[PDB]
């Protein structure tokens, strides 16, 4: 079992800034996928293969890292982007980090 | 485009069995896998299984074997060969499994894997 | 079969003096294409044979000009102008004009 | 012709069978064929060619002195070729070599390709 | 000195990776027997003898099994060649008739459900005004009830009418040698321990590849090409779940498959010139088709594949082989062809073991179908006509296709289950060595020489 | 002679050899560059493509200094920005597959340079033979 | 540099220009002369026709004095009955499309003349190198 | 066949003085009885056995003189 | 028009009628051209 842990838990920011979210895998050498989910909608794919973005995704999201460490940096936070973000390897999911308005 | 529509929400009894439909439309159905994932409150996501609808070979999670079952139904029609139906017959329903259930499909790019699930169903909540 | 005789069978040689080794066949080695099919190998102790002289007088690349080969159709001589320590070992002539391939009996240069 | 690998039993008692295999790594670097042979050397004695075969044919040549006891075959898909010897006498104690030979026309001047495996000493006792 | 000049060189060896349409070659032994005995006896060229396996030094080629070419091309080639080998045979649209079926003359036990039905029905003669009442035998996997009384119809009449394969043609695999066209080269990785992705330090160019038998087997790929020393597993990403694990072992396990009834075929003339080959009577006893595998050799090869598969999951893991999980009948079970008859042989007798960190035979039963739906298209079948006599074929299992289970929850064991899925995983186990490259001449290099006037 | 084989300069036979060594055997790559129901059609769809692209690169030699000389001294000065490396380490160390990746970025200015230089020296030769 | 474009010697780009001006840019017409279900078949029926006729005119240059020099000093005296007009008004006034109509009647004797002159000078060169 | 002339001494000269010495084992007959008596169809049968060494000979001679010409223009 | 019947001198050609080509080729050509000239015409299966 590959357990993914997500670092920031709850993260409180104001709109306009940038935010970094960190996850640390259990084994290294695999890609990462990042999802977002608002309050009461279907989730959507933000990043697959740990660096590329999905369709209908602006370039303010970018994710990077390697080995066991992975980052998702979102630039210029808006009000609607405050949502819970889920990390995802092969079958395993993180518990998720929450972005909250300040 | 690609659409994944499900059935409506249901209320079932402990020990009964739910049957969730998932109709896919807008692509050649006999090619891409269909995964089934669930979302339990206060425990994060949890994968259930996948099904390759060309023949119907499935694979389930290790902690859910002997309870879940997945079938598919192809479109035997040379005029609309795109649409198709996947099913899940989730049996052994206990009060812990009150959740939302999504049927998802992978992306269509070349460097997309299988697990980057791009297209999502609307999700069906079951409460027991 | 062509019988290959190499002379002598055992000749210990002191380093630095010249040497000449004779080889004889029971038949001519001139083949249809005009080639004389005789090769000379040296097998140093505990090592594989290594080709030294091939058709009539030509040395394989990397082999010094100290080694020279001469001969007729049936009588051949390998001469070593200045003997060095790594020349020790068993020298062999070999025919390939006809099957079976046959080797001379060898000449062992050894330190007494 | 980059590599030759000999294999077979290292000590054999006189009633069993001598079987040797030579595996060729890097068959040929040009059009044509190679000739692959087995050659043996008794202790303090000369080299004796047991037999061989061209890569271009399935006909094998044997030394008549060996009394038709040797059988040599090949299979290029496994890049192997084999020698089998039965009955045995103490006179078959020898270092056994695999060899690959061809005339080499790839250079500006005619030259030779001539490669030998390291050999395996087989003592029968 | 520093006045160095451009010189072109035409006909210099450098290649790039490319995709192109390849080209058949068949051996002359397949040309010795003629007259469309099997397919691709005219659609492909006679081969040249002694193919030039030319070794290269100092070369590190990046091979890839999974994003390879030559496999989707081979798959389109074999399905198009399947389609062209059915056009001259007859079409069975006058057979979708209301059949009246019954049970075969047999001591029916209630536990054993009979795989044969005896069906009689009207059928047109070559004289269009008259019709004849004929009877035949069908398998229960080909008819379905229409709703006391009993009336059946064929399984495909509400989807597609479909073609009886005209039985002068045969279905055994003959070897196909793929060849590159002029101006392309085929590279072969001569390394031994080569798992199928990355650099291969000993390559060799080939004009035309070796004998590839196109077999159609779902799990347990038969008549394949063995390994060299080990049993080799290979995967695209082994920590993934959706990608099958291809296993190929060195010494094959032989398998003896049979059906022990002797069908007597009969010709029922549909119309003018078109005949339909039905099953007549079974003389002798009726029995179930089966296959036999040697138990000790199967246990030894499973021991070898466990000793190999522990290198990727830690040595202290408990490997458990279970049977197939479910799905359609052509993937839950070992599907193959044997002498022109399609077998579907149960597989739970083999894939059932648990391996911990420390002259008998297996008989596995089969069911046979006459109506196939191979490659899973929308409006196709093939009604395979019956074969006279008992049927026996001996083959040699060389490989396996496995699939992990997607385990969560602190799992210390790994369960492996067989699964056929695609048919391209079969030929992907045979074209792993080969890459196709576009040679390009005309390099440009500086040197010390100048053109005069 | 018996018991001995013969090797002959195989196709792609020196692909890992040195550029100075591969510069002596170019002709085998040129010889095995041209010679060697809808299926005939599709291999016909292969075959003419082969001959088409063959003529294409020979057309390029038709435009530069040499139609069929198969090596070619020209009159374009080699810009040191492309390689900046001395001759004795190019012709005696590297292989061709490394060199192709090394200067694969620097192409398509060499082709126009060679085209202009050949046309320039051609019209100068025509003016030289014109005044006689 | 920004705000500025770049033009590059287009196909048929000097068809209305002067013959003396069109005589400097011939290579683009040569480069864009070769490279660029039954429908594939019919465009296959186009494509090989292209390559066929391409080889045909190069075969004509194979017979006259130059295989690939793309302009060609020859040894046939220009009959003044064909043109009777001086050089400085031909190379500096007229365009090529007018010249083709002007001497389109006088062809097919030039081709045999060039063929005979090339074969004649070839056998004379063989006799010249023969006596050495 | 034009590719063959691409490899030997002349791409399009349509006759070709070369630099391979004519072995007298192929023909052993003097020039004035060859060029003034025989026809070509007889000559093709007469030397049809002796081919494929001439082609490799011409190939090696052309490549040899080509690299010697490159070395000659190299030292300037 | 006017096909060029070109005579040759001093020529002895070995002809053979019976192991000739151009006749099995002509026979396959005429039977294939027979087959292609019947495909658009009707089929008479309702007349038996
Ligand atoms: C994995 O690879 C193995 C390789 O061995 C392969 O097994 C072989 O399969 C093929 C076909 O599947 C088998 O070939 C058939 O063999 C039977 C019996 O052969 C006997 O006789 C021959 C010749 O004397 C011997 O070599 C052999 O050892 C047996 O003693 C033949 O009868 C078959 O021929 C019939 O079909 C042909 C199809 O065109 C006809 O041309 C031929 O004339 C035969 O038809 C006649 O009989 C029919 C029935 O009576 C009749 O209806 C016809 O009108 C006609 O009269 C065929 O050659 C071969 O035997 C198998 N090998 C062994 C050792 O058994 C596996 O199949 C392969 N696995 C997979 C999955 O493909
Ligand atoms: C699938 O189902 C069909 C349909 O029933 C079976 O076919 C029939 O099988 C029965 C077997 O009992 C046959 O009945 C026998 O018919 C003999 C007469 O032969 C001709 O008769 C019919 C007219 O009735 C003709 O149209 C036809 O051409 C036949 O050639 C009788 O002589 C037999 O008598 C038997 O019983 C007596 C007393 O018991 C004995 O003394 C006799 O020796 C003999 O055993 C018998 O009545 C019938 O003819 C078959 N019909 C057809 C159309 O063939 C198939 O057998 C069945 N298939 C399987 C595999 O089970
Ligand atoms: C691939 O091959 C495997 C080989 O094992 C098949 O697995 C078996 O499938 C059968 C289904 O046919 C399973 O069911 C068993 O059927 C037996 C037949 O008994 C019948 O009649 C009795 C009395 O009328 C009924 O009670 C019964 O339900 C049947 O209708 C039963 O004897 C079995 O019950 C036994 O279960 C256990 C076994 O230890 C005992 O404790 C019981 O007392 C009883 O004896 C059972 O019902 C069978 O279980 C499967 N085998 C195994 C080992 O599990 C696969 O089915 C086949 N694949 C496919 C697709 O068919
Ligand atoms: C399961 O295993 C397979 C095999 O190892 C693995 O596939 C590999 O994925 C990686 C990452 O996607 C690939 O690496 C890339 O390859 C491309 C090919 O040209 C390169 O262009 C990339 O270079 C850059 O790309 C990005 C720039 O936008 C950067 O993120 C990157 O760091 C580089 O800067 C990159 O090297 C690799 O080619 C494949 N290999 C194969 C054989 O497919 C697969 O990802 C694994 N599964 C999971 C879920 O990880
Ligand atoms: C034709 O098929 C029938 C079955 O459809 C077959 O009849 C059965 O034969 C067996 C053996 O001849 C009979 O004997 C049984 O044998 C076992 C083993 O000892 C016993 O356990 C059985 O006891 C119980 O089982 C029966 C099953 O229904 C019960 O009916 C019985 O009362 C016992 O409770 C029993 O002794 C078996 O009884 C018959 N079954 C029937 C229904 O007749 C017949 O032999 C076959 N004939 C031929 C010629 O093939
Ligand atoms: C072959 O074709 C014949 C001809 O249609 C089929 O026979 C027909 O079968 C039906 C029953 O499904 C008969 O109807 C019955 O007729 C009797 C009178 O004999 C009546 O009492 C019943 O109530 C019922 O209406 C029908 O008459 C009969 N036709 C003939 C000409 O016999 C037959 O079913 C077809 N199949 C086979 C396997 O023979
Ligand atoms: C893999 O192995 C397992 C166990 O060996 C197989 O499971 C068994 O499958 C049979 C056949 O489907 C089941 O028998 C049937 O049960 C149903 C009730 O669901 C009944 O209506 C039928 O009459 C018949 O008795 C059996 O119950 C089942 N056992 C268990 C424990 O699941 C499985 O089928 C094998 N898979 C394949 C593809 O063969
Ligand atoms: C399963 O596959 C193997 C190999 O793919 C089959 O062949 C066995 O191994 C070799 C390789 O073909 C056979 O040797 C052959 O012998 C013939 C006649 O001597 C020779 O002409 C060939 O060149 C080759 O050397 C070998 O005989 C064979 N094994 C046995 C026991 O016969 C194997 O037959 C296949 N089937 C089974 C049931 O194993
Ligand atoms: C053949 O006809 C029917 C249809 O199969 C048979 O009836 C059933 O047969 C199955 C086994 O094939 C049994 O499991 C059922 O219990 C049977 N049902 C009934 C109501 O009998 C019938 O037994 C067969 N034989 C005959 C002579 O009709
Ligand atoms: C299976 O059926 C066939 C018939 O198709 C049997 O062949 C018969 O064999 C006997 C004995 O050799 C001959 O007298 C008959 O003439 C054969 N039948 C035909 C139609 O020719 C075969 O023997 C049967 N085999 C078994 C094991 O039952
Ligand atoms: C599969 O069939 C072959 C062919 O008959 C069997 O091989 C025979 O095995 C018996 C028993 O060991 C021997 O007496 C025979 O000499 C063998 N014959 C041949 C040609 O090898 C094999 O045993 C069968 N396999 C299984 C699992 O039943
Ligand atoms: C699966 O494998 C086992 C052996 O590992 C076979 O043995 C039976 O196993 C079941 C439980 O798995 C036990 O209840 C039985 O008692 C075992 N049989 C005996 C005779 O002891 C089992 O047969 C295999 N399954 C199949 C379907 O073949
Ligand atoms: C597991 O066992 C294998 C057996 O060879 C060994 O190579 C490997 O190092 C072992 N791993 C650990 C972690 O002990
Ligand atoms: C060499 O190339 C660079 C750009 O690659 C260019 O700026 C420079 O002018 C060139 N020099 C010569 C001498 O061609
Ligand atoms: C060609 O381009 C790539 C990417 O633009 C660059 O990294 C590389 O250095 C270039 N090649 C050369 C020889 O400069
Ligand atoms: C020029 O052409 C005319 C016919 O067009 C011919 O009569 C005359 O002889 C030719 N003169 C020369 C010098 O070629
Ligand atoms: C060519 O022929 C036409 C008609 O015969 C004639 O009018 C024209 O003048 C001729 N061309 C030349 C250049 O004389
Ligand atoms: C002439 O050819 C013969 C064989 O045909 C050969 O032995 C001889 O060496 C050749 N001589 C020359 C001078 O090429
Ligand atoms: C060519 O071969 C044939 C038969 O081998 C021989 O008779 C003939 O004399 C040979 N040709 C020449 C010119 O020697």
């Amino acid at each position: 079992e590959i357990v993914l842990t997500q670092s920031p838990g709850i993260l409180s920011l104001s709109p306009g800034e940038t935010a970094t979210l960190f996850c640390k895998a259990s084994q290294g050498g695999n890609a990462m996928t990042w999802y977002q989910k608002r309050r009461g909608q279907v989730p959507r794919l933000l990043i697959y293969d740990t660096s590329r973005r999905a369709s209908g995704v602006p370039d303010r999201f970018v994710g990077s890292g390697s080995g066991t460490d992975f980052f998702l940096t979102i630039n210029k936070l808006d009000r609607e982007d405050f949502a819970v973000y889920y990390c995802q390897q092969f079958e395993f999911f993180g518990l998720g980090s929450e972005l909250e308005v300040h | 485009q690609v659409q994944l529509v499900q059935s409506g929400a249901v209320i079932k009894t402990p020990g009964s069995s739910v049957k969730i439909s998932c109709r896919a439309s807008g692509y050649n159905f006999r090619d891409y896998s269909i995964h089934w994932v669930r979302l339990i409150p206060d425990k994060g996501f949890e994968w259930i299984g996948w099904i390759k609808p060309l023949w119907g070979a499935v694979s389930y999670a290790r902690q859910l074997q002997g309870r879940v079952s997945m079938t598919r139904q192809l479109s035997q029609d040379p005029d609309d060969p795109d649409w198709g139906v996947a099913y899940m017959e989730f049996s052994g329903l206990t009060p812990a499994d009150t959740a939302e259930y999504f049927c998802v499909r992978r992306g269509s790019c070349d460097y997309c894997g299988d697990f980057p699930w791009q297209y999502w169903g609307q999700g069906t909540v079951v409460v027991v | 079969d062509i019988v290959m005789t190499q002379t002598p069978l055992s000749l210990p040689v002191t380093p630095g003096e010249p040497a000449s080794i004779s080889c004889r066949s029971s038949q001519s080695l001139l083949d249809s294409d005009g080639n004389t099919c005789l090769d000379w190998f040296l097998q140093k102790p505990g090592q594989s044979p290594q080709l030294l002289i091939y058709d009539v007088s030509n040395r394989v690349s990397g082999v010094p000009d100290r080694f020279s080969g001469s001969g007729s159709d049936t009588d051949f001589t390998l001469k070593i102008s200045r003997v060095e320590a790594e020349d020790v070992g068993v020298y062999y002539c070999m025919q390939f004009v006809e099957f079976p391939l046959t080797f001379g009996g060898g000449t062992k240069v050894e330190i007494r | 012709q980059v590599q030759l690998v000999e294999s077979g039993p290292g000590v054999v008692k006189p009633s069993e069978t001598l079987s040797l295999t030579c595996v060729v790594s890097g068959g040929t670097p040009g059009r044509g064929f190679l000739y692959w042979s087995w050659v043996r050397q008794p202790p303090g004695k000369g080299l004796e060619w047991i037999g061989g075969t061209a890569t271009n044919t399935d006909i094998t040549d044997y030394n008549p002195s060996l009394k038709s006891r040797a059988a040599i075959s090949k299979d290029t898909s496994r890049n192997q070729f084999l020698l089998n010897l039965k009955p045995l006498t103490a006179g078959d104690t020898a270092v056994y070599y695999c060899t690959s030979r061809a005339k080499d026309y790839r250079g500006p001047s005619y030259s030779r390709i001539d490669v030998w495996g390291p050999g395996v000493l087989v003592t029968v006792s | 000195a520093e006045n160095l000049w451009v010189t072109v060189y035409y006909g210099v060896p450098v290649w790039k990776d490319a995709e192109t349409t390849l080209f058949c070659a068949s051996d002359a032994k397949a040309y010795e027997t003629e007259k469309h005995n099997v397919w691709a006896t005219h659609a492909c060229v006679p081969t040249d003898p002694n193919p030039q396996e030319i070794h290269l030094e100092n070369v590190t080629e990046e091979f890839n099994m999974w994003k390879n070419n030559m496999v989707e091309q081979m798959h389109t080639d074999i399905i198009s060649l399947w389609d062209q080998s059915l056009k001259p045979c007859v079409k069975l649209t006058p057979l979708c008739v209301t059949l009246q079926c019954t049970n075969v003359t047999n001591n029916i036990t209630d536990d054993m459900r009979g795989e044969l039905k005896n069906c009689s029905f009207n059928m047109t003669t070559e004289l269009r005004d008259k019709k004849q009442k004929v009877y035949s035998l069908f398998y229960r996997l080909d008819v379905v009830q229409i709703n006391s009384n009993k009336e059946y119809r064929l399984i495909n009449c509400n989807t597609s009418a479909c073609t009886q394969a005209c039985p002068k043609v045969s279905f055994e695999p003959i070897p196909i040698h793929y060849c590159a066209p002029a101006g392309f080269a085929i590279l072969k990785c001569k390394d031994k321990k080569f798992n199928g992705t990355g650099p291969c330090p000993s390559v060799s160019t080939v004009q035309c590849t070796h004998g590839i038998k196109p077999v159609v087997s779902t799990q347990l790929l038969l008549n394949g090409s063995l390994a060299e020393e080990e049993v080799m597993i290979r995967s695209e990403n082994i920590t993934n779940n959706a990608k099958n694990i291809l296993v190929q072992f060195n010494t094959p396990v032989q398998i003896n498959c049979t059906r022990p009834n002797n069908n007597t075929r009969k010709s029922i003339r549909i119309g003018p010139g078109q005949a339909f080959y039905a099953t007549g009577d079974i003389i002798g006893d009726i029995r179930q088709a089966h296959c036999n595998v040697s138990k000790a050799t199967w246990n030894e090869t499973l021991g070898k594949v466990v000793k190999q598969l522990r290198k990727h999951f830690g040595n202290n893991t408990i490997i458990r082989f279970a049977n197939s999980s479910g799905g359609d009948l052509e993937v839950t079970t070992h599907s193959f062809n044997c002498g022109g008859e399609f077998f579907y042989c149960n597989t739970s007798g083999l894939f059932n073991s648990t391996w911990i960190s420390n002259n008998d035979s297996i008989t596995l039963p089969c069911r046979i179908k006459q109506i196939i739906n191979m490659w899973q298209r929308i409006g196709q079948c093939m009604y395979a006509p019956p074969i006279q006599g008992v049927i026996r074929c001996v083959s040699n299992i060389t490989g396996l296709i496995l699939t992990r289970d997607g385990g969560s929850t602190n799992s210390t064991t790994e369960t492996f289950r067989p699964g056929g899925g695609d048919m391209r995983d079969n030929w992907r186990s045979e074209l792993y060595k080969y890459k196709v490259v576009k040679i390009e001449p005309l390099g440009v290099a500086p040197t010390r020489c100048k053109r005069r006037v | 002679a018996v018991g001995i084989g013969a090797v002959f300069l195989g196709f792609l036979g020196a692909a890992g050899s040195t550029m100075g060594a591969a510069s002596m055997t170019l002709t085998v790559q040129a010889r095995n560059l041209l010679s060697g129901t809808v299926w005939g059609i599709k291999q016909l769809q292969a075959r003419v493509l082969a001959v088409e692209r063959y003529l294409r690169d020979q057309q390029l030699l038709g435009i530069w200094g040499c139609s069929g000389k198969l090596i070619c001294c020209t009159n374009v000065p080699w810009n040191s920005s492309w390689s900046n490396r001395n001759l004795s380490e190019i012709w005696d160390n590297m292989t061709w597959l490394q060199w192709d990746k090394e200067i694969s970025n620097y192409t398509q200015i060499i082709y126009g340079l060679l085209e202009e230089s050949q046309n320039q020296q051609e019209k100068n030769e025509q003016d030289l033979l014109a005044l006689d």
